[PDB]
DNA sequence: AGACGGCTGGCACGACTTTTGCAATCGCAGCCCT
DNA sequence: AGGGCTGATCGTGCAAAAGTCGTGCCAGCCGTCT
């Protein structure tokens, strides 16, 4: 549901709308008509932004319902072109106006780009993403000895066991993205 | 994972075919068929796609018949921009339809031999033959076929070049004839009786006379499943039929008075 | 199929383009911009 | 330089010598033609020459001859766009125009229209550019590749192929060792495909080859040279069985109804 | 504007015909088999024509787009359903006294034939949706591989084309007919080839097979001559590569 | 008491995104310039 | 008295140069057991 209270409403001054036609002066009427045209263009722009946002949001929530329900660990690889193809979303107006949209859902507060998760490989016609990988790596590092955290190689093994097949290079890279100490640096005396 | 919908495939050979499909399911290669008429083959193809349970949609579903002009199935490998007249942006379609998927080849034998050659040329290397000047692009997707057409016959005919014919040789399926299947036929008959009673939500499944099932057997039954589905609604068409069992099955839509 | 005659629009640039560019902005970015714009117009509410 | 053959499914009999001749012929860019049978390594030979696309910048251009439908095929030759056709768009040059200098792999279909082949041949002979319009042909060199899948001088007698196009074509042929001819790595490339199949299956281990199976392999007419051999290889691999039996039954004719 | 002269007395007389015609702009035909080099001679006339600094550039008759035939010689001015652009005239409009060798005339549509039959009319260039035609003088020239009378008995080209036939189509002598500098032509072709072959010189050389090649079909005067020359050379590629046992049989099964 | 070893982050290339920078010739007819 | 010339209107994209991530890749380093 679009935040209609957070959705501004553009009202036209109807008193000016009734005070211009009677203007026997052409300059006042022309200025009023130009102002009305500009205001109508602006209001239509805001409304089109809202409507396209609602449509793409429905498409993403359909795509990210698994991300909405199970969470970032089950965040599917979501892209604009795929979403635009899936929901018949704008081919370029969407790419423009996609910036700065936020949503409150059972998962929490999520950005517009936060809904779209990157693409990662999965065999057997399955598919994989990025936020999924981040949450899975967080769990795997949690599923490590308190004295010895999970290795980036161990994280790669865990990802491959999950079928993610992140491999050690992306495993270390995402652990850097997750900003956690891996095995030989998170090592602590038991 | 995802479970394929129930199919009345009670033939023991049908179970065997299902098993063969099951073995092939982890595999990923061409899948052809003998295309028995009135026989619900691409339903089995879907059960395959379902058996694969691939993420996203790999169960493309398009025939060849509507591709009357060569351009149509030609546009199964669509157009990019401005080749001929661009009626809409990125005329490409039906190709990425199984982006990471598989293709269902229906009405395949009717396809143009030039069209067939184009398809085969796509098969191995995977190059995107987009009409209009551009660069190709592969995609890891598959294909599958099912047709009453006799492949050895067409090879004698040379309707498609032999290269493609062999290129397709990775999994065959000879569906049993409608006149071949009898016990499964009556089983699915009761099944469709119940299924109609459900979908229409009519208060009572009327039943059918023993004479009703016997006469339906005496019916031509050219399509074991496709004809049966039409007969199902044909009896469902009758009003008050649900209240009491009746043998009123409407074969001919043109039948009247 | 082939080629011969037949076949046949366009968008707008600058003013419509500026209006569209206003929407790619943030929510409160659009709100403050709307306030600043409504500061001028004598025919809006 | 030299790039490792990603596949060298080659015949020690004379496709060794054939490959040697190809390597000798490779450096120049003059007319390049081949010859072969239904599914007889000829795409693989195309890859051979594409590796033999010497140095770098080997722009692989494919000419799937029996494609292009009917109508705009003409444009696919030359170049679309301008305001020409039912549309207007930027200069999508013809497929030959699209690749400048590239490798022109002929699909050995033998086009039904000699004039259409002749129009391609005139552009193939030289490119003077199309400064008038993209409807025309342009000023492009390209490596060019041909092959044979049928009887050339017969069609010359059969009038199927224009003599002038034939005279320009086949400056140096490349025939192929058939399944009825090559017959060299039959068991060798056989187990090669077998290992590929096992690795694809992630298979435990190769059960082996039956002497009856090997005898059948020798006896095979092999209607398709390269692939159909690999085809039956895949056929047996899918047929599969216990690791106890090295090989079972014949996969030469999958078409045959399953027992 | 020259090449590896076949060095023939017939060639001498044909060149004489060309030179006699040189100033003239009359439409011209030719019936030359592949390797004849009549096109090369034609363009040699074009550069050597009275209009030495003239716009002389052919366009294969087979080229034209199925519907663009009007858009072939004439060129788009206004409308045409494009809805934009289409303001560029034809390369034939781009001619104006210049040359466009009517190659491939052996196969153009009877439709193409009649449209050109209009082009055979003196001047009057009409374009799409036009106001006033253009009487644009242009030099006409063509060559064919076959017999104009043969087509005529077939009726293949309308006799309008025969009217379009204007200048006496000189014809290239057959390979068996030409037989002029076969060793010398081989010598020049092989000089060029070894240049391309980058080998030093033909230490083998020899000429018994040169006379053997004098007993050759030679279907293409330059199409096959040099073609087989290079075929044999590349099969050799060695310095000591003589005229002995070098065959022209690329289709044939070598051993 | 120096090498193993995984860290761990620097470095890399393309691959997906992306933001901005972009408006006309109409249309007559009267007015201005010549 | 004749030519120039004028714009009042003419509005949901894209494209383009740029950037930026994914994943890899690589190089030194420290705990330690040798
Ligand atoms: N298990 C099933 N459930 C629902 N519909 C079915 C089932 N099996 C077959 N059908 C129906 O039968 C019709 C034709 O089936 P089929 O004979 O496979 O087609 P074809 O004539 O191409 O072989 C299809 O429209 C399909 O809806
Ligand atoms: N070593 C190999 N590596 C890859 N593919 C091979 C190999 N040996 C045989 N094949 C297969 O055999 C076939 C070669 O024949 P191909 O060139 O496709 O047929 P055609 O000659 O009709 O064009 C292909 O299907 C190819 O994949
Ligand atoms: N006098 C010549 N010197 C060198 N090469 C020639 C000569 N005449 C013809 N050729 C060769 O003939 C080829 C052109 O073929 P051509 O004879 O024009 O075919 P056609 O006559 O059927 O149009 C060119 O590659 C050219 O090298
Ligand atoms: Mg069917
Ligand atoms: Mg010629």
């Amino acid at each position: 549901e679009l935040n209609a209270d957070s959705i501004p409403r553009l009202k036209i001054n109807q008193q000016y709308a009734a005070m211009g036609n009677s203007a026997r002066n052409d300059a006042d009427g022309q200025f009023i008509r130009s102002n009305l045209q500009e205001a109508r263009w602006l209001i239509k722009s805001l409304e089109s932004r809202n409507d396209t946002l609602l449509r793409v949001s429905r498409c993403i929530v359909e795509q990210q319902q698994a991300f909405f329900e199970q969470g970032e660990e089950y965040m599917k690889p979501m892209v604009l072109a795929d979403i635009a193809q899936a929901v018949e979303m704008h081919e370029s107006t969407i790419s423009r106006v996609t910036t700065q949209k936020y949503l409150h859902s059972p998962r929490g507060i999520f950005e517009l780009k936060y809904f779209f998760s990157s693409h990662v490989n999965t065999e057997g016609g399955g598919e994989a993403s990025s936020t999924a990988i981040r949450a899975l790596v967080k769990k795997l590092i949690a599923a490590e000895n308190p004295a010895k955290p999970l290795s980036d190689s161990k994280l790669t093994s865990m990802l491959s066991e999950q079928g993610i097949m992140v491999a050690r290079r992306t495993v270390a890279k995402y652990r850097e993205s997750l900003s956690i100490p891996p095995s030989n640096q998170r090592k602590q005396l038991v | 994972a995802e479970y394929k919908d129930n199919l009345l495939g009670e033939a023991n050979s049908f179970l065997e075919v299902l098993e063969q499909v099951s073995h092939l399911a982890p595999l990923d290669k061409p899948v052809l068929i003998i295309g028995e008429r009135g026989t619900g083959k691409e339903l089995i193809a879907s059960r395959l796609h379902y058996l694969s349970s691939r993420w996203q949609g790999p169960f493309i579903s398009l025939n060849c018949a509507a591709l009357n002009e060569n351009l149509l199935d030609s546009e199964l490998f669509g157009h990019e921009a401005g080749a001929f007249t661009g009626a809409q942006k990125r005329h490409p379609g039906r190709f990425e339809r199984a982006d990471g998927g598989t293709l269902f080849l229906d009405e395949l034998a009717t396809a143009p031999m030039m069209v067939q050659e184009k398809l085969l040329r796509v098969i191995e290397y995977g190059e995107l033959e987009r009409v209009g000047g551009s660069q190709p692009l592969q995609v890891n997707v598959r294909l599958v076929c099912a047709t009453n057409a006799d492949l050895p016959a067409m090879v004698n005919e040379g309707t498609f070049r032999a290269d493609l014919l062999d290129r397709l040789a990775f999994d065959v399926v000879q569906l049993p004839p409608l006149r071949e299947r009898e016990s499964d036929i009556m089983l699915m008959a009761e099944y469709f009786a119940i299924q109609m009673c459900r979908e229409i939500k009519l208060p009572l499944f009327p039943g059918f006379t023993e004479r009703a099932r016997e006469t339906l057997l005496n019916y031509r039954w050219p399509g074991n499943i496709r004809e049966l589905k039409n007969v199902v609604e044909r009896s469902v068409y009758r009003h008050g039929t649900s209240d009491y069992p009746l043998d009123d099955i409407i074969i001919d839509p043109f039948k009247r008075r | 199929m082939k080629q011969g005659l037949q076949l046949r629009s366009l968008a707008m640039t600058p003013q419509l383009q500026q209006a569209i560019r206003l929407l790619q902005l943030s929510t409160l970015e659009l709100q403050q911009e709307l306030q600043q714009a409504l500061e001028s117009n004598p025919l809006l509410e």
